[PDB]
């Protein structure tokens, strides 16, 4: 499955 | 503990992806999160996270708890429970494997 950016920059 | 991510992807596949992620996300830490097999907690279907290196373990608990649903939650990395105030960047440096990923297991028991 797709990698998940977690929490904003 | 055997990790579904590692059963599905041999070291070649994991390291190739770890190399690419480290080039394209210098600012972020790649984490594979899986439930300890004998824990009664809900299993996490989405297990691959890119987290800011300045995010702390405790912030990661808050976000992961938000996806896991009275019960205690503990993280284990290389068989130790990290401190909540440690940053994910430091945790990555100390604990990442040779495929360049950080593996965190979670359980309801210390």
């Amino acid at each position: 499955s797709t990698w998940e950016i977690l929490a904003d920059d | 503990m055997k990790w579904a991510y590692k059963e599905e992807n041999n070291f070649e596949k994991r390291r190739a992806e770890g190399d690419k992620i480290r080039r394209k996300y210098p600012d972020r830490i790649p984490v594979i999160v899986e439930k300890a097999p004998k824990s009664k907690l809900h299993d996490l279907d989405k297990k691959k996270y890119l987290v800011p290196s300045d995010l702390t373990v405790g912030q990661f608990y808050f976000l992961i708890r938000k996806r896991i649903q009275e019960d205690a939650l503990f993280f284990f990395v290389n068989n130790v429970i990290p401190q909540t105030m440690t940053t994910m960047g430091q945790l990555y440096q100390d604990h990442h494997e040779e495929d360049l990923f950080l593996y965190i297991a979670y359980s309801d028991e210390s």
